[PDB]
């Protein structure tokens, strides 16, 4: 879903500032023709929609969009690729539409879409064309979002976005319930590794696959085992076929990052319970159960590249060794003999990674510093090391060592002499702040990750895993997450409906081999055609016992939970069931961000902000109307000249603080003294 | 010069009574 | 008043379940025992588990193996539902020795002696003829759930891929009254608590395990007048 | 701004110099001049032991060997452990 | 009357304390000048005396000196000028 | 004694030696820090709390004050300062201390107020349903009464049996609870000592543990807790009692409402949301009418326009209807009518496209589709019913973020022109301020309650002593104009009252104080230095993204702005009687003026205006005033000073 | 269905649609 | 196993029969366990007498008239049950509350027999206003936690005998509540605050202590069915 956008108006087109929102609006051909859910909800919204899932470019670069013809109310088989020109020529009808399972409508008033972006009712011999299928309007991210019908739009987009934010997760299993859209947008995100040709496999590994051909020939499949994605992930490549497989041509034979079985896997499924408890859900935070933590359900993998360069100077040139200055060998006794860390290392933040020393020639110094020189014999140690240090927060074992050198004679930029690249990973455990979500944008951090054993749990002992907010559904209109769960613990447990008056009144439509299901089988539930109401309730109705005879879930989809805190069972029964949630890439340590003092900007004094340095907060403007508001003058102050630019002030608090003495009165602030001589300079007496 | 920074306020001379001075 | 001892007994159902009846208790009172016992039951049972492993092809846990399918942290998440119960405090090492192709369950694991595997059907990884697993294994008592330990925290060389571990002989626990009621004020609760253990110990020695402690907690407020 | 106050080291610098007057306090007074005077700390002007012994009457060998006294003073662990800490 | 007890940073109460000063500007400099005398002592403990008084509170264990300057004026032990 | 000099020090704070832990709770005890939301909106979204350390990597914040921020926990972040000087550090603890800073800058209401889990909670908990378990009988026969209990604490160990609900009516005997004023004045003489009183009331139980929350010195409740009904309590404890207890109260409350959030079992089940079983021929009898409007645009017999217009009609009745069969078909029980009725969240509407008819969606340009949406969110909708709504939708987003974007402007124009209004002098002491309405009264005799009391003759301090018919001086010169003046004035019957303004004050230098009456902030008199310009300026550009769209915020933004109305209504400019004429596209009206003047010729008066209706609607010969509006709707501010001074 | 190594994932599709979907990146 | 951190116990004493107990630090999550459990056993263990049932003379079958006094039969219920009576014998004995002519009646005024005791005899019961006599009888009996009134099948053969429910604990009221004491040196370990009303009857302390011997001996079935187990044990004191 990067591929497949649509860029509404930008280079070659209109500016972002400049349109209005005539452009954000949703004309009535978009239709098959441009999802009309899947935006970004930024300030970009309705600018950047992404390509319909049966959309074809013309040659001229239109968008066509198949249709089903129909003659004399006889629907054919003639798909015919319809641009928006021949979509207005005609008349167009919809998928849910009673077919005679010949050809033919059973009723002649047919909804249809007029041709001036109006719906009418039409007798039953106009129409030429009908659609081909549900769910052709809608992106492919948003055609995964099981229950769509159900959800409100504003929601679906919050999950369409989610969609394409989740992390992939070590053990990467399938939901219990989707869409059929999982497998093929497995299979064309390029992410797995297919069958090419139909063989037998000659032989499995954990890197390569030798398939054997069915005419003579071999060929391997070099599966790429942590791999860094652009966003840090992983991009693992597990094989799922054995020794005497044979495998057909498009089958599956690598599961990538966020895949099981072949098709798509965002996330694990849950069991969940939509009580409010405690006030930790509050406001929508999510409580977990600490069984996703101690049983790893929930665990990415953040490969990190930190990269130094050995470039040369005008004093010599800079160079990698163990050798660094003023430094014991306690630090060093990780690095290998020629600098670099070795693979496996494990890093904590502030230790080196590339010991880097170049050239600081040579200074007068300080007395006393030449005073403790001659006390403790130590040279000038006339190089300065400037080594690589892994940054703040970042952890975890060393895996790759790349380095390159000039002197081995790979192109490098101009003056360096060595360039090395350092991959840490780190096995982010879940842990509190971290933006988990469902599948309809039903987001929320983790409030409190509660140990297992006061957590609410179900009436034979087993703990539920997450807890959500119930306010947080109703008045978001996005009861598709309770159609979801119910329909999880259904698939959760498995059913078995009586056949002794065969099939009951509810179960007619739905179709066979589905009056009967074995505990954790998938299902789908595509997007416009999928389950109903009564379908629903009367699936759940029987929803055969867990090991004994215990129906765990009333006909009503709820059950009686024992507080694991108190003791006492909660006096009314909750709703549970088993949602698929996953874990988006907004997690903690990507955003937790402090200083105290580092470094500062080169032409303002101001403290550099940005997380890629220590890195302070935009004291903005409605910041200071907010503390002109309360009066605080001298807070205002601090904060506006011993914060963030009193040069000499700012030496002067670190002083009095480390001293234990009273902090300095503010000086005058060096923007001031850069407007100062600007209007100085401007031929301006600013007296 | 609104809130803690204006003059009437400011210029606030803080000592103890005279009575806490003799108590130790 | 009622003028009864409670009492308990015992009812096993399979090998690593049973239930355990107590009656009579007082009128709202089982439900709050046997959440106690649960809260005791799930958590704070002493036992063992493997604590970090060393694989002599690898140095690191995210790597492959040249003749495995899996990898060493697949290897990792399967060894983590491994269950053995030491009896001696010290850290003791096991190892598994393999060649050729085959699967590699966990009861080719050779043990010291004291420790025990209790699922010998586990399947760890599969190998293939070029296909070779000599590992060791650092088997540890404990409670609880610990982290993963750390190579800076400890001292100990690259070998170490230092492991996340849940010492918890229990694996499922639920509890449930009856309470009688009749309209003669002779009203007790009978607590029918119902434990499942992962096959490190009987479900008798567990409960009698958190019940230790609880005594062990109890005279805390009791024995301090 | 790499050129740019780093402002510990700044403070560290001015308590070192606090600590070694501390230190120098704890020698007598022709052995705190001479090495004053020697290093310039006291003016920022580093005089030779021929100067030393110019404004103190004696010989610029004296004046060595006070050195040699002084630093051998100087190198006890047990007085400097607090000067080792500031490298 | 009885209301409760407080703790932490809003000990003594401020509804209490503003009984004692015209403004809450006044109450915010009042506190922040015999805190900064109180600092000062601090500093002047190494050296020789004069007339910085101490704390008039027996204060805590580790107390930061603008709470002892807080109940400082909440004792009533203290006087003050306006601008 | 843990390091020699501060780089031993840093490298043991780098290398994260476990005593420094210790060492940062004793820096970190008594030593407030700010803490700031993304955009600041108004003076509330900077508060200071005293820390406290917390394992993880993520700042555990009150979840009281997510109100005052705008910060739901959706994955919001937050910026955290430090005060350094002593100064700072006194100014956040006395003034941006979030205990001190519960009632609104804007209309001293209490931000600080519960809602969602803690408001379900109280509600749950001070509900009373009849024919609960232990509920008071006064059957006695031969059996007694059987539901009078002689203490609370008795009444709780009744409820940990399994005996009493806690929702139950019940007699209990309080001693420790004031009662409310009518059995306390008439169960002794006045002096409602509830330390030993000794009283009986039927009751809940769960109303008594809730009143237990509240201070001793506070009456009895015995109501539903309502939000509506909390935001009146809490008004009372700050308007009564210190801002510490105000304080205590809404902790304990926050406490009580969570404990009773889980047990109020509001869950959400796809049997909980429930479908009129008359909708369907609900939409049919409105389908057959919509049939026969479709048949009558059929025969040519209207316009397109005007059948769309009959279309709207017919399916805003109809879904009216829908709606008002949904909530006599609700029982209150129902979890998703419970949380909108207690007032947590969530009007009858979201109900509505919940279970039963989602309505009329609009159109991109903002016209209304004809075709309804006939089909409720639990249903399910189909996919043309679908692509209607995603319109509404996007536009609304779209809305949002321009709405936004533009109430951060209008914050920036008045912030920068009323930031040099400070308060600078105790008194200007004119005798010049404007009249209040208040209250005007019923021809039946009854001084009927004006509603925007509270908004405009609140808080503000008499210019004119209070008198009634010259009898008693009932108020004098300088009185807050709180709640009690206000019912006593109310029951004098008077309404004029010629309250001082900042309209009129007659310092120079910024405003005095009494002009500017009292702060809402503090409840008090406003201090002498309160920069009470930019308190109004954020508290009026803060709820404008609220404002939901000639009117809505581009006509405040041109009100401010001093801009000519597009609609512009005329005026009079004199008195007289009309000379009410209706041209060609546009009107002519002319006015006879009742001085010796000129007729007063209005030239060109477009057909969209219309004739303004008061006192019965506009006619040709009406006597108008000097500035009376001619055409209802817009006028223009420069002409109605150019006329009404 | 009509791929081979599909997972068994039953459906409440009623619609039989004709139409397969495209080749994805096709554009 | 041990502990590593001992956890303590400070009895602060609030008003004379309200103490306020502490124990910290606890293993995550213990207090939560142990808190729910000491409160129920605190509120439904200890033994204790109150008022069973009434016969009171006058009163047949209205139950609102009684002559010569002001209080009402309802408050006189209440009045009774709010009475503090320390049995020592496990059967149902007799009390017989008699006063004749105008005035007040305080609860020391009924004769106790052997083996029972008013410990609040200052407490006013009941204002007899003017020419009456009173002759009320009271089954007290000693139990445990509190019942409500026997119906009438058995409290109803003695037309007289009138029931009530029964206060039979010695507390009154017992709230409990969890903290977060040291979280990164003693890594999030708990403080259950207690806080317990009793009655003038026994202290707060005793019945902690009563309630503390009731509940180890209660543990005790557990312990012993293998008392050669390892458990996790803080040792000494
Ligand atoms: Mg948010
Ligand atoms: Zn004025």
């Amino acid at each position: 879903t990067h591929k497949r956008r649509l860029l509404a108006l930008g280079p070659g087109g209109l500016s972002r500032e400049r349109a209005g929102l005539e452009v954000r609006d949703v004309h009535p051909s978009h239709y098959g023709r441009m999802c009309p859910i899947e935006t970004p909800e930024g300030p970009n919204i309705g600018l950047i929609g992404s390509l319909s899932v049966y959309a074809r470019v013309n040659p001229f670069g239109f968008i066509e969009t198949p249709y089903r013809k129909v003659v004399d109310g006889v629907v054919s088989d003639e798909i015919v690729y319809l641009t928006a020109d021949e979509e207005d020529r005609h008349v167009v009808a919809q998928a849910n539409s009673p077919i005679d399972a010949d050809g033919r409508f059973v009723e002649p008033r047919v909804l249809v879409r007029r041709k001036a972006g109006e719906v009418e009712y039409v007798p039953s011999s106009e129409v030429d064309y009908m659609d081909v299928s549900p769910r052709q309007m809608v992106s492919v991210a948003t055609a995964m979002i099981p229950f769509l019908e159900h959800d409100d739009a504003n929601r679906a987009l919050m999950g369409a976005n989610m969609q394409r934010q989740a992390v992939p997760l070590v053990r990467s299993e399938a939901p219990l319930v989707g869409t059929g859209m999982e497998l093929r947008a497995a299979i064309d995100a390029g992410d797995v590794v297919v069958a090419e040709e139909s063989g037998v496999i000659e032989e499995v590994s954990a890197d390569y696959i030798t398939v054997m051909h069915d005419n003579g020939t071999r060929r391997t499949y070099r599966m790429r085992k942590f791999a860094r994605s652009n966003h840090g992930t992983c991009a693992n490549q597990c094989p799922i076929v054995d020794a005497g497989d044979r495998v057909e041509a498009g089958q599956v034979i690598a599961d990538g990052p966020c895949t099981d079985d072949g098709e798509m896997a965002l996330g694990k499924n849950l069991l969940v319970a939509i009580m409010p408890w405690e006030g930790h859900n509050y406001e929508d935070a999510i409580i977990l159960s600490n069984r996703l933590v101690e049983e790893d359900v929930l665990t990415s993998i953040h490969i990190e590249e930190h990269e130094i360069d050995a470039r040369d100077t005008k004093l010599g040139a800079e160079e990698i060794t163990r050798d660094i200055p003023n430094i014991s060998d306690e630090v060093l006794a990780d690095l290998d003999e020629r600098g670099i860390v070795r693979i496996g290392a494990e890093v904590r933040d502030g230790d080196i990674l590339v010991g880097k020393v170049t050239p600081k020639g040579e200074t007068e110094l300080t007395p006393e510093e030449r005073l403790l020189r001659a006390i403790f014999g130590e040279k000038a140690r006339e190089v300065r090391d400037t080594s690589l240090k892994v940054p703040h927060g970042e952890s975890g074992k060393v895996i790759g060592i790349r380095v390159f050198s000039r002197e081995d004679e790979d192109e490098l930029p101009a003056g360096v002499n060595e360039l090395v690249r350092v991959y840490v990973a780190q096995k982010r455990k879940i842990s509190d702040g971290d933006k988990l979500a469902g599948r309809h944008g039903n987001k929320g951090v983790i409030g409190k990750i509660l140990p297992v054993e006061d957590m609410p749990f179900l009436a034979d002992g087993t703990p539920v895993d997450i807890i959500l907010n119930t306010h947080g559904v109703p008045r978001r209109m996005n009861i598709g997450q309770i159609l979801e769960t119910h329909l999880g613990w259904c698939a959760h447990s498995g059913w078995k409906v009586d056949a002794a008056k065969g099939v009951p009144d509810w179960a007619a439509r739905l179709p066979d081999e589905l009056l009967e299901a074995q505990p954790n089988a998938i299902v789908s539930t595509p997007v416009f055609d999928g389950a109903q109401e009564a379908e629903l309730q009367g699936l759940l109705s029987c929803t055969l016992p867990n090991r004994d005879g215990d129906v765990l879930v009333d006909a009503d989809g709820k059950a009686m939970l024992f507080d694991g805190r108190s003791g006492e069972p909660f006096p009314y029964p909750v709703t549970v069931g088993y949602m698929y949630i996953m874990k988006l890439h907004h997690l903690v340590d990507d955003k937790i961000h402090a200083r105290s003092t580092g470094p500062y900007s080169m032409i303002t004094q101001q403290p550099l902000g940005g997380k890629a340095q220590f890195g302070g907060q935009r004291f903005g403007e409605m910041e200071c109307w907010a503390m002109q508001a309360y009066g605080a003058a001298y807070t205002l102050q601090e904060l506006l000249t011993i914060k963030s630019d009193d040069t000499v002030g700012r030496v002067k608090v670190y002083e009095a603080i480390v001293k234990g003495e009273n902090i300095p009165e503010p000086g005058i602030p060096e923007s001031f003294k850069v407007l100062l001589k600007e209007l100085q300079s401007l031929c301006l007496n600013v007296e | 010069p609104a809130g803690t920074g204006i003059n009437r306020y400011r210029n606030i001379a803080v000592q103890p009574t005279e009575e806490a001075r003799a108590a130790a | 008043l009622i003028s009864q001892r409670p009492t308990l007994s015992e009812d096993v159902l399979t090998d690593n379940r049973s239930q355990f009846v107590i009656e009579p208790l007082e009128p709202g009172f089982g439900y709050t025992l046997g959440n106690s016992l649960r809260r005791t039951l799930l958590s704070s049972i002493p036992g063992a588990a493997v604590t970090s492993i060393r694989i002599d092809g690898v140095l690191h846990e995210f790597t492959t193996v040249p003749g495995v399918k899996e990898d060493v942290t697949e290897i990792i998440l399967n060894l983590k539902s491994l269950v053995v119960s030491s009896e001696e405090d010290e850290p003791v090492t096991m190892y598994l020795r393999k060649q050729g192709p085959g699967e590699v369950t966990a009861g080719d694991i050779v043990p010291p002696a004291g420790v025990t595997v209790h699922n010998p059907g586990m399947h760890i990884a599969t190998l293939n003829d070029k296909g070779k697993l000599e590992v060791e294994l650092v088997v540890e008592r404990g409670r609880g759930y610990v982290p993963a330990v750390q190579n800076r925290a400890s001292g100990a060389e690259i070998g170490r891929i230092p492991v996340d571990s849940i010492y918890s002989p229990v694996l499922k626990v639920t509890y449930k009254v009856d309470a009688t009621r009749v309209e003669q004020r002779t009203d007790f609760d009978k607590l029918i608590l119902d434990v499942e253990t992962k096959n490190s110990i009987s479900p008798r020695d567990a409960l009698a395990s958190a019940g230790k402690t609880l005594v062990e907690l109890f005279g805390l407020a009791r024995e301090l007048n | 701004d790499s050129e740019a106050v780093v402002a510990v080291d700044a403070v560290s610098f001015t308590l070192l110099q606090d600590q070694l007057q501390s230190v120098l306090d704890t020698l007598s007074e022709r052995e705190a001049g001479v090495v004053r005077l020697r290093f310039g700390l006291t003016d920022g002007q580093p005089r030779t032991l021929d100067e030393i012994g110019q404004v103190y009457g004696v010989t610029r060998e004296r004046i060595r060997q006070i050195e040699s006294k002084t630093m051998s003073k100087l190198r006890h662990p047990s007085r400097s452990q607090v000067l080792r800490d500031y490298l | 009357g009885g209301y409760d007890t407080p703790l932490g940073i809003t000990n003594p109460p401020i509804d209490e304390l503003l009984d004692r000063v015209s403004s809450k500007y006044a109450l915010v400099i009042y506190a922040a000048k015999r805190a900064r005398q109180i600092n000062d002592y601090y500093n002047q403990l190494g050296e020789g005396i004069l007339e910085y008084v101490g704390p008039l509170v027996e204060p805590g264990l580790q107390e930061k000196p603008l709470s002892i300057a807080l109940r400082e004026i909440h004792a009533d032990l203290l006087e003050h000028t306006e601008g | 004694n843990h390091a020699q000099n501060i780089k031993s020090a840093k490298r043991m704070v780098e290398r994260q030696r476990p005593q420094v832990w210790d060492v940062l709770e004793e820096v970190i005890a008594e030593h407030p820090v700010l803490l700031n939301r993304a955009p600041t909106l108004h003076r509330l979204g900077i508060q200071a709390f005293e820390p406290m350390l917390v394992e993880g990597k993520a700042i555990q914040l009150h979840p009281l004050v997510c109100e005052a921020f705008n910060a739901d926990f959706d994955g919001d972040q937050m910026a955290v300062h430090l005060p350094l000087s002593a100064e700072a550090q006194a100014e956040a603890r006395i003034l941006m201390l979030s205990s001190n800073n519960i009632l609104s800058p804007a209309s001293g209401r209490p931000l600080a107020m519960p809602r969602l889990d803690m408001v379900t909670g109280l509600y749950y908990l001070t509900t009373e349903v009849p024919g609960d378990t232990g509920e008071y009988q006064p059957a006695s026969g031969d059996h007694p009464e059987t539901g009078v209990y002689s203490s609370p604490a008795e009444a709780i160990m009744a409820a940990d049996r399994g005996v009493l609900s806690v929702r139950a009516k019940i007699k209990v005997r309080l001693t420790q609870l004031r009662p409310p004023v009518e059995i306390e004045a008439e169960l002794f003489g006045h002096s409602g000592w509830q330390p030993g009183d000794a009283w009986m009331a039927e009751t809940t139980l769960g109303r008594v543990m809730f009143n237990e929350l509240l201070p001793l010195g506070y009456p009895f409740v015995n109501k539903q807790m309502h939000k509506k009904v909390q935001a009146a309590i809490i008004n009372d404890l700050a308007e009564r009692y210190p801002m510490i207890v105000v304080a205590q109260t809404v902790d304990k409350l926050k406490d009580a409402g969570f404990y009773w959030a889980t047990r109020s079992g509001v869950t959400v089940s796809m049997a909980d949301v429930l479908v009129p079983p008359r909708k369907k021929e609900i939409l049919d009898h409105y389908e057959e009418r919509a049939d026969k409007v479709e048949k009558q645009f059929q025969r040519g017999a209207l316009n397109h326009d005007e059948r769309n217009e009959a279309l709207v009609e017919i399916w805003k009745e109809a879904t009216d209807e829908v709606g008002q069969a949904l909530r006599e078909h609700y029982p209150d029980d129902n979890p998703i009518i419970t949380i909108v009725d207690s007032g947590a969240t969530g009007n009858f509407t979201q109900t509505r496209t919940l279970a039963g008819m989602k309505g009329l969606v609009t159109n991109p340009k903002g016209e209304f589709i004809p075709r309804p949406v006939k089909s409720s969110f639990r249903e399910g909708l189909t996919v043309l019913e679908y692509f209607i709504n995603t319109h509404g939708a996007r536009k609304g987003l779209a809305d949002t973020a321009l709405r936004t974007a533009d109430s951060g402007y209008l914050t920036r124009r008045l912030v920068d022109v009323s930031q040099d209004v400070i308060v600078r002098e105790h008194d200007c002491q004119t005798e010049r301020g404007i009249v209040v309405e208040l209250a005007e009264r019923a021809p039946d005799g009854t001084l009927i309650r004006d509603p925007y009391i509270e908004t405009s003759a609140y808080a503000r301090t008499l210019g004119t002593d209070a008198v009634d018919e010259a009898g008693n001086v009932i108020v004098e010169r300088g009185q807050d104009l709180g709640d009690p003046e206000i019912d006593a004035l109310l029951a004098a019957g008077i309404t004029q009252v010629k309250v001082r303004s900042v309209l009129t004050c007659a310092t120079s230098t910024g405003v005095c104080a009494t002009c500017y009456g009292r702060s809402m902030a503090t409840g008090k008199l406003v201090d002498i230095g309160e920069a009470v310009g930019i308190v109004a300026a954020q508290s009026i550009g803060e709820p404008g993204t609220q404002l939901t769209m000639t009117g809505g915020l581009p006509r405040v933004q041109e009100l401010f702005e001093a801009r000519v109305p597009r609609g512009k209504a005329p005026i009079a400019d004199v008195t007289g009687r009309v000379r009410l004429e209706d041209g060609e596209r546009f009107y002519k009206i002319t006015i006879v003026p009742d001085d010796g003047g000129e007729e007063v010729v209005y030239d060109k008066i477009s057909k969209r205006q219309r004739l303004r209706v008061f006192k019965r609607v506009l006619s040709d010969g009406d006597h108008v005033e000097v500035g009376q509006q001619l055409m209802e709707g817009s006028a223009d501010p420069h002409e109605v000073l150019r006329v009404q001074g | 269905n009509s791929v081979p190594g599909a997972p068994n994932r039953v459906s409440f599709a009623k619609l039989r649609e004709p139409l397969e979907v495209p080749g994805l990146l096709d554009v």
